[PDB]
């Protein structure tokens, strides 16, 4: 039995071995009771505010839309301390931890951002940092694993199975099963088993909230559409949680597309992949025909989940929310547009966003329709991928 | 129906089930097949076998390397499947028992795989990420097959989960390693079997003497296996050794 | 004649060639024209919130003063888009530079922060942006160089001379002496002939006042003193500007030691160089006893300048401002420091502003102080350099 | 003095000044010694000479590469005095102009620098970064050491530019490359001489019938040392072929 939930129509649930679900039990109970305590609200808005950075400004990209009936704004969390939205839940889960009584902080990832998010937070709220990362992205990300080292936090490497963000996501299970007295799992994703899919939403909800206050005073009405990419669905249902009731407000994830859907080589599970069940939950997954779950391919680092969130499968199977793909060339143009549009450096995963809103716009110029794509993350550690790429 | 013969029969000569686990298709089919042969001849009273998967974050380093070793030979679930028939044929009252992963059950169908474990013999499925809150399907489903939906008895539980348990359960508990073990009985709860660090035939005699019906070992057997790759005879050698050692404690 | 004071005591004025003078008078009217606008401020207003993100926040540091009596507070000028204060004022310049119907600019920069700045503000407001960096910084600032491009700029590497920031500026000087007419140069420290050191320091007040604002707010009180690194002395300007008359408050400039005073490896010019006349104007610089000049020497990229602002030095003089030095060494510690201790990478340059309030903390212990540093930029730039120190 | 002289004498004669201008000490002190008095025998008027600046901000890149020569020579302020003090001791009445970055005349005081130049018989000084606007300390220490300061008139200048250029300038108003010409004229400006961009005859000649009282040239002098650098004999031979040239232009 649980407090909340853990199911999103079919998608979601709690497949963990039976010695984890008192961990999950004691984490959903915290977060109910830390959600109804005006003190713990008030310490995490505090640090938001004054730490991190919120709120983001709500950018109008007037260059990129001209000669076209799109009105287009940048939800700026690319300016948030850390360079990502990540940043925000990981504050809300490491209070959390700390008012478990817990010490230790468990992190997984792939890309590194929500490593460094991990090791930045558990260094000013002195929490022991432990970060699991497969071998394979340590190899390709020694920026991000000196920058969780110079912060306190200790990376271990994961050699098992593909070596890569799933094989982390094992390890820090089968980690945590045998220390969930002591420590704290900070997933950084809205996936995973109940209750983290639902506690990532609240904890990113104040980007959509934001952007609805922000985009009320700026045009003084709702946008047409808020576009988001999709790795494991944090940044999208933290900018779509506060929409979701406006119906006349589209939601659109944007799921990484890698050399081309037929090619077989992306990272979009939840429109071209069959629903299983791993990593605890039922969801969408990219797996073989036998039942083995595979990589994710993106030329962009941070959407490589194998999967997706459950709600996002759920928002799409009762048509809430459409889901579509952009490929690595489409991000990477759109990654060049805005820097010599707008000044911005978006970052790879937030290019794919930013690549189907440039689409909509493109495909029908004399369509009038304003548009709201959240700027996840900047792409300041993409430079020397995209160099090497135009080099190329 | 294995399980409870083999108990029944266990119980009337007062002695405790040994049962090994291994990973079908490690280190290939073949030599996998022959590991087996050999772990029954030894004295094992049931088996318990994995079928490889490709993120096993239940299992720790030794298992992980066996389903890496079981991958590296091309094993799937279709040809494991396959070695399970072969399996039974040759041995017709052992009680197997698969250790699975969600997925792989989930697959092609709840129903469907536990139709598959029933015709080729199967008597009991561990699915290990699968917690009794998530389990209705697939114990209905093994229920329906006349397979034995096997749920695991953490340490750290209390009597909410011990009631579940003892009346989802069936073929045997599997005790993750005395009051509990007692308060199982008192619920009518299938036969215990206590595992997890199982290596040595002192913790199979103690288990016993706790009240469990006996013990299950894996990782000590799956590090024969892996320490004696290169030789093949030694290997099946130093199995029958450990097994005959392992069984005898439980007399 | 001029508007506007060209100097600060003795310090200070226009000593360029005869021909750059109508380029400088124009800009001075521009200059005080845009100051009385208020559309002008309207629309600097609108790009520093919506497209910045101001304001920074004023971050409490807690971990690092723990067992002493001192108190201290960062302004997170790291937080800003681009990663640096530098943003602040290249806004206001390339508004000036549009209001006077300019449509190029002229940037010169070391470490190439105010080169990306200019070059993302270029892009945003549709001006062509020409920067001139010094070989041997092209050669160590590959990434910011690369950003540059991304965003439209035209980088020229400057072979002569030493082939540094010095000598990049002088290159800027001769380029605008024959294309003022249609080119702007956006000169990026609070130096240079006047009336650069006064456009600059307006342009960069909006941190002090943001800071002075935050602090009232947060303690009730103003800073017992405000610390900022001083490398041409801008950002430092830009923090003290408004507590200049709030006599109670101490301003503390910190210019970087290098290796040691001692060993002439330094670049501190303010206290230990001597007056001369360079770069448009009168004040202290690093030179020989010959009268030529030299470079200024510092593990941060950004303490290049070789010498300072003329206000600075006028400060200085009636003991207004107080200047002090950091080494390379103290300077590495308090990065190491703050990431561990607080989880926040500061850059190089700011890391000598937080050494002096670290000294000012251990050296007095029990004396109750309320510290503000400027944290001039976010050192996520130095992770490289840091590493093959510390690897070393 | 030696100014007033020799414009009074070229107005006797009708024909106006030729002025080469070299860095001095480049591409050594010997050389350099050799090429001014080249340039000298060769028919200049009188001589601009640069002291070797590590910032030159108001030259183009073939005088940044004969300041780097110097450099390279070791050259520097004191002993481009000593060359000074020699070269007035062997030609006693051709004007000598200094050009100057500010910061060396500022250096050890503008005072002594002045007093300098007088003592080893320097005429005149044009500080290239101190504007009219900035001059005051400038000129009135030149002219209490009897040192001619020089102004540059830019093209884009006006009346009250004009007027202040004429009453502060001695020796000749540094002409930058008409009308301007005349409003000097009319305001008893020391007499013009155009540079900048001079490299041929013709231009020469041109510079004297806008009613200029001579041209300056330099990147064209500097030009034929750097690429004779391996032939010093060379160099000397092109050096008096090019301001024998120029010189006969201005009669
Ligand atoms: C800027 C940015 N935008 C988008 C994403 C995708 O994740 P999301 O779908 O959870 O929002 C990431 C993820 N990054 C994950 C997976 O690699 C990490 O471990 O750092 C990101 O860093
Ligand atoms: C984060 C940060 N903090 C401090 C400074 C020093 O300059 P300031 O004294 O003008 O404030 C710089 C300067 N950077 C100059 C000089 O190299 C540039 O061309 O990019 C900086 O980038
Ligand atoms: O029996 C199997 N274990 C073999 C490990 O070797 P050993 O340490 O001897 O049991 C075994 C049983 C249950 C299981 O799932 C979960 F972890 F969730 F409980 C995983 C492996
Ligand atoms: O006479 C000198 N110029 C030599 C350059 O060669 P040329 O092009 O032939 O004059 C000369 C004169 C003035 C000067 O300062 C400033 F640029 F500010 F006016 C710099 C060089
Ligand atoms: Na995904
Ligand atoms: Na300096």
């Amino acid at each position: 039995t649980t407090l909340l939930n853990p199911y999103f129509g079919e998608f979601g649930g709690m497949y963990v071995p039976q010695i984890l679900m008192p961990a999950l039990n004691q984490l959903e109970e915290a977060f109910v009771r830390a959600q109804k305590d005006p003190e713990f609200q008030a310490q995490f808005a505090d640090l938001l505010k004054n730490y991190a950075g919120r709120p983001t400004a709500l950018t109008k990209c007037q260059n990129i839309t001209a000669g076209t009936r799109t009105t287009l704004y940048l939800k700026r969390e690319d300016l948030l301390h850390g360079g990502a939205h990540k940043t925000n839940q990981v504050l809300g889960q490491a209070l959390l931890a700390k008012r478990m009584g817990k010490s230790e902080i468990i992190a997984e990832t792939g890309a590194g951002q929500h490593g460094v998010a991990s090791a930045l937070a558990s260094a000013l709220l002195g929490l022991k940092c432990r970060i699991y990362m497969g071998a394979k992205d340590v190899e390709r990300q020694s920026p991000n694993v000196f920058r969780m080292r110079l912060m306190g936090a200790e990376v271990i490497p994961v050699h098992s199975g593909s070596a890569t963000l799933k094989d982390a996501c094992n390890e820090a299970l089968r980690d945590w099963s045998g220390s969930y007295e002591t420590a704290h799992y900070m997933l950084g994703t809205a996936a995973g088993p109940h209750p983290y899919p639902t506690i990532v939403r609240e904890f990113q909800r104040m980007i959509g909230e934001e952007t609805k206050a922000q985009i009320l005073d700026k045009e003084g009405r709702l946008p047409d559409a808020v576009i988001a990419c999709v790795g494991g669905g944090s940044n999208a249902i933290g900018m779509f949680a506060d929409f979701i009731n406006d119906t006349s407000v589209g939601l659109i994830g944007v799921e990484p597309g890698g050399h081309g859907i037929e090619t077989g080589e992306h990272g979009a599970p939840l429109k071209h992949g069959r629903v299983g069940i791993y990593f605890g939950m039922k969801a969408p997954m990219m797996q073989t025909a036998d039942g083995q779950i595979e990589e994710s391919y993106s030329i962009s680092a941070g959407l490589d989940f194998p999967s997706v969130g459950p709600q996002h499968a759920y928002l799409n199977s009762i048509g809430r929310a459409d889901y579509v793909s952009i490929t690595d060339d489409e991000a990477l143009e759109a990654f060049k547009t805005l820097c010599r549009h707008e000044g911005i450096i978006p970052a790879l995963e937030s290019s794919h966003a930013l690549a189907h809103a440039l689409k909509m716009m493109r495909e029908q110029p004399e369509k009038e329709q304003l548009l709201v794509v959240n700027l996840s993350g900047r792409g300041d550690k993409d430079i020397f991928t995209v160099h090497d790429i135009l080099k190329a | 129906e294995r399980y409870e013969n083999l108990f029944a029969q266990l119980n009337d000569r007062r002695e405790g089930a040994f049962v090994p686990f291994v990973t079908l298709g490690d280190p290939g089919i073949e030599q996998s097949l022959k590991i087996i042969d050999t772990l029954i001849d030894a004295g094992a009273d049931a088996l318990e076998l994995g079928v490889p998967f490709s993120d096993p974050l239940a299992d720790g380093p030794t298992i992980q390397n066996a389903n890496l070793r079981a991958f590296a030979a091309g094993v799937t679930p279709a040809q494991c499947f396959e070695m399970l028939a072969l399996i039974r044929e040759k041995h017709p009252t052992i009680p197997i028992g698969l250790l699975m992963y969600a997925n792989l059950v989930f697959n092609n169908g709840i129903d469907a795989f536990y139709a598959r474990c029933e015709q080729v013999g199967v008597d009991s499925v561990l699915v290990a990420d699968v917690p009794v809150e998530e389990s209705a399907p697939f114990r209905q489903a093994a229920l329906r097959h006349n397979i034995a939906p096997i749920f695991i008895c953490p340490p750290n539980a209390d009597d909410d989960l011990l009631r579940q348990v003892a009346s989802y359960g069936r073929g045997y508990t599997y005790l993750l390693s005395h009051h509990l073990i007692e308060k199982l009985k008192e619920y009518h709860a299938a036969p215990a079997l206590q595992g997890f660090g199982i290596s040595s035939p002192e913790q199979v005699s103690a288990a016993v003497r706790a009240g469990a019906a006996g013990a299950i070992s894996g990782s000590a057997i799956v590090k024969i296996i892996e320490k004696n790759l290169a030789s093949p005879k030694q290997m099946l050698a130093e199995l029958r050794s450990f097994v005959s050692a392992m069984k005898a404690a439980s007399r």
